[PDB]
């Protein structure tokens, strides 16, 4: 079962290289969306949207990879996994149909280009929860709660202080790593907004983000005492985390050069995530679904980690290239 | 019935959403062949008259692709969600193939959108040729190894069963399953053949209405030519396939041409109406095919459906499907061996409506036969999984979640179609 | 193996047939 270690090791890896990239363009499609809501202009939403949607392409693509891997090392999650999250998928499906619809129509359609940015507003920010339901749902309970497993009303597990926690460690982070991205290469005179919203942003991380890093520890203790211990002896990582998040934030107040910024924000929610993760190893939310079970043929388990690294080696290369084509420098 | 509405429900929704997928799909899978054919064609004859139908098409393509995505997505996920304990078994062996599409489509996006944004910067056609040769191969390569799905859920192996525990799987042999051949073959013939007419269902419209023989002519003049090669090859692997299913899956084919009773020279049937409980009302059919040229032998024996079991026979509805696809493709290729042969290289009789009607119908009849086509190999399939497969009754979840979603995503893939339509027409009238 | 193999064949063809339609009657020709 080392195989299925590593396989969840890298597509974890495959939902963060997701978050980056989603951060970018959530942050992107709402950020602009109302900057932009004043002065709905069509030259600047061509301008923008000419180049914004193959981020959004290339989110999918990791989005997909990850939920296609994820089902090849654990079909028990496409078993159970799949019979519980019936609806937020659904939901989230509907809100990337807009996206992407949208996306598509805005291309030449000017009509819809200013009217249903709207829709960017909603969906741009009603992403990250839809997904953070499940992010959190895979380490909560549908038939899972304290002394020894009650079943759960999942109409009312929706309001909880550790579900928002999620909601706060997807959002605010979103915001955060987008308007670092956008800062990184904000070669402008009009880059002074972007620096100071990035700042009420990394104060949302040290506050809201580093904060919900502590309610699902405050959390951990009265739900899963292991996953607690766990994340108490992977902590050291989200100190690390806060301290290239510091580091970030140094760039920040001081340097134009924020390479570093975005290498120390990279390995600072790297680090913050993959732990967030490691903590939650080695399992998938039951004891049925722990890595091990349902053991399956594991031939495939090299094919299709050589299938995620022929993918990795395509996302990584067009993004590297991507920031090559508006460069030329080498 | 709270876990059993959905049986139907699951069937009924996932329907809905891939039957949307297609029709923003087999798009993705011909046009970016046409296009490269196209940009070929224009510089190799140094006319930048068909390379600016490459672009006019690629700018189209771009929002097909993208509602293509979104249905895709949406397939996607409801796949694991509406049949978890298939994916709890299979999911092992589907895992890859279905990797592997979306791997192509990203490697084919990449040179897509290469093209797209440095045809308008760097240099020479030729370098843009070879920008769209990849395309259409990763088009292609999504089709090939997604198809492989279908394939392999038709016919086994590459596994083992432990007591309903799915292992032993070998890639290659569940990929490669007996299937594979003639769905990977015939679904890409028909999906040349289908965008092939689209095209010229479009030069057919703006060469009937303003004349602008300029690009409207040549338009035509290529896909209709193409688009009969096209539908040849897929008549061809079209055989091919029953021929297959004729030996190794006979459930279907009987089922589609009404072969209940087991015989050596039994004939195919153009048109009739069996209601579900032996009601044989119009009665048009042919002797055998799919054995005379076929098997080289008339008197091979076609397996009937009576010798299935009645709890593996699909439907009798099944022979409408097939009753359409296959007129639509014979009637199709010869409305397209005639534009070019008679109303070109004969009696001019390409500005006639008599021909650019039936060309402006001839895309969306081919998609009408892409649908046909599936709901007919799809629904000879019911049947199959729920035995050496896992129980298709078994396979759902819950009713009272499903019931509504599908109604959602009802109405949302109808604004979807809708407006997509709406816009990828706009364009069109506005002339990019 | 033939009937196996023929249909990807038969496509393959299809396919550069469909180009050969490029060189042959629509550059030297209408
Ligand atoms: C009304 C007809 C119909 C019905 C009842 C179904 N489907 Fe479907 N299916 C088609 C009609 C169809 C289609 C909608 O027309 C598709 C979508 C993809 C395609 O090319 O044809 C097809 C293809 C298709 C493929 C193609 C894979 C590939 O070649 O890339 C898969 C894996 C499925 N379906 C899965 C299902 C499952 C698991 C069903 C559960 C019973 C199901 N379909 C019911
Ligand atoms: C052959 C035909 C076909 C088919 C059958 C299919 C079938 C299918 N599919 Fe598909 N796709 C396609 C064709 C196709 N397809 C294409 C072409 C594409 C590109 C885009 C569009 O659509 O246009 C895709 C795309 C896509 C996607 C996206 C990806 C990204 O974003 O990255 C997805 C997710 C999916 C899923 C799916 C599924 C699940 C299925 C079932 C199995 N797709
Ligand atoms: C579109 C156009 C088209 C066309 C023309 C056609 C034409 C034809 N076809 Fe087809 N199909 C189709 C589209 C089509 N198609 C489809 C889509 C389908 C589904 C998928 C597959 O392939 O499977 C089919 C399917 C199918 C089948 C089944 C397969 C399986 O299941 O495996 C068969 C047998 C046939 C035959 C045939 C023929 C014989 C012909 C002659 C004409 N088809």
């Amino acid at each position: 079962m080392t195989l299925e270690v590593i396989g969840i090791s890298v597509l974890w890896l495959f939902l963060f290289g997701y978050i980056i990239v989603a951060s970018i363009d959530f942050g992107a499609g709402f950020f602009s969306v109302y900057s932009h809501w004043a002065n709905q202009q069509h030259i600047l939403h061509r301008i923008i949207q000419r180049y914004l949607s193959p981020v959004w392409e290339v989110t999918n693509v990791f989005l997909v990879f990850f939920f296609v891997g994820i089902v090849g090392f654990f079909p028990k999650t496409a078993y159970y996994y799949g019979s519980i999250l019936l609806v937020p998928a659904s939901i989230a499906i509907v809100l990337l149909a807009i996206r992407g619809s949208y996306y598509a129509f805005h291309t030449y359609g000017e009509t819809e280009r200013n009217w249903y940015l709207l829709a960017y507003g909603l969906t741009g920010l009603f992403i990250p929860a839809s997904l953070s339901i499940v992010l959190t749902i895979s380490e909560g309970g549908f038939v899972e709660e304290n002394a020894a497993g009650v079943a759960l009303d999942y109409g009312k597990l929706f309001a909880s202080p550790l579900s928002w926690s999620v909601v706060l460690l997807s959002v605010t982070s979103v915001l955060y790593i987008s308007a670092v991205f956008l800062t990184y290469y904000a070669d402008a005179a009009g880059d002074e907004q972007a620096r100071a919203l990035l700042r009420r942003y990394a104060l949302l991380w040290s506050g809201p983000t580093m904060l919900s890093a502590l309610l699902i520890i405050y959390q951990l203790r009265y739900h899963n005492p292991e996953h607690y211990d766990n994340l108490w002896n992977v902590a050291w990582m989200l100190v690390i985390s806060f301290l290239f998040f510091v580091i970030t934030v140094w760039l920040l107040g001081r340097q134009r050069r924020f390479g570093w910024a975005f290498i120390a924000l990279l390995f600072q929610y790297a680090f913050a995530f993959y732990a967030y993760g490691i903590s939650h190893y080695p399992y998938l939310l039951y004891p049925y679904l722990t890595i091990y079970d349902g053991f399956t043929n594991e031939t495939m388990a090299m094919a299709l980690i050589v299938a995620f690294i022929a993918g990795l080696l395509l996302l990584i290369p067009s993004l590297y290239l991507l920031m090559r084509l508006f460069l030329f420098n080498k | 019935m709270n876990g059993y509405d959905p049986v139907l429900l699951s069937r009924i929704l996932t329907e809905l959403t891939l039957t949307v997928h297609i029709i923003y799909a087999t798009i993705g899978v011909g046009v970016p062949l046409m296009i490269a054919i196209a940009q070929w064609v224009g510089i190799r004859k140094n006319d930048m008259h068909y390379i600016l139908l490459a672009r006019r098409w690629t700018r189209g393509f771009v929002i097909t692709v993208a509602v293509g995505v979104v249905t895709g997505t949406a397939i996607g996920l409801q796949l694991s969600l509406l049949w978890p304990n298939f994916m709890q078994l299979a999911g092992q062996v589907i895992s890859l193939p279905l990797f592997m599409e979306t791997f192509a489509f990203f490697f084919e996006a990449i040179f897509l959108g290469i093209y797209l944004y440095t045809w308008d910067r760097f240099e020479n056609q030729k370098k843009h040729l070879l920008l769209l040769i990849p395309v259409a191969i990763g088009s292609s390569a999504s089709a090939m190894f997604i198809t492989m799905v279908n394939a392999f859920m038709n016919t086994p192996q590459g596994f083992e069963l432990k007591n309903g525990e799915l292992v032993n799987i070998d890639p290659i042999v569940a990929m490669f399953n007996p299937a594979m051949p003639t769905k990977v073959a015939h679904v890409l013939a028909t999906s040349y053949m289908t965008s092939a007419f689209v095209l010229a269902s479009i030069a057919a419209w703006h060469l009937w209405k303003g004349n602008r023989h300029i690009y409207h002519r040549k338009a035509l003049h290529l896909t209709m030519k193409t688009a009969f090669i096209f539908s040849v090859a897929s008549a061809l692997v079209g055989d091919l396939s029953g021929k297959f299913l004729a030996e190794y899956q006979p459930e279907k084919l009987a089922a589609a041409e009404w072969h209940f009773e087991t015989s050596s020279h039994a004939p195919l049937i153009l048109f009739g109406t069996l209601e579900e409980d032996n009601e044989v009302k119009y009665a048009l059919e042919i002797p055998y095919a799919l054995s005379i040229l076929a098997h080289n032998h008339p008197a091979a024996v076609v397996t009937g459906l009576n010798d299935i079991p009645e709890d593996e026979r699909p439907p009798l509805y099944i022979h409408y499907l097939f009753d359409v696809m296959v007129t639509i493709g014979v009637f199709l290729m010869v409305v397209a061996a005639v534009y070019w042969l008679g109303s070109i290289f004969r009696w001019k009789w390409t500005a006639k409506n008599w021909f650019f009607g039936l060309l402006v119908a001839g895309g969306p009849l081919a998609m009408i036969a892409i649908e046909a086509g599936w709901y007919l190999a799809e629904v000879g399939r019911q049947p199959w999984i729920l035995r050496g497969y896992m129980k298709t009754a078994e396979g759902a979840t819950t009713s009272a979640h499903v019931d509504t979603m599908l109604v959602l995503f009802c109405l949302l893939y109808i604004v979807l179609v809708i407006a997509s339509a709406t816009v990828l027409i706009r364009m069109f009238r506005r002339n990019p | 193996f033939l009937i196996m193999y023929a249909p990807m064949v038969v496509v393959a063809l299809s396919v550069v047939a469909a180009f050969w339609v490029g060189l042959k009657d629509v550059h030297v020709n209408e």
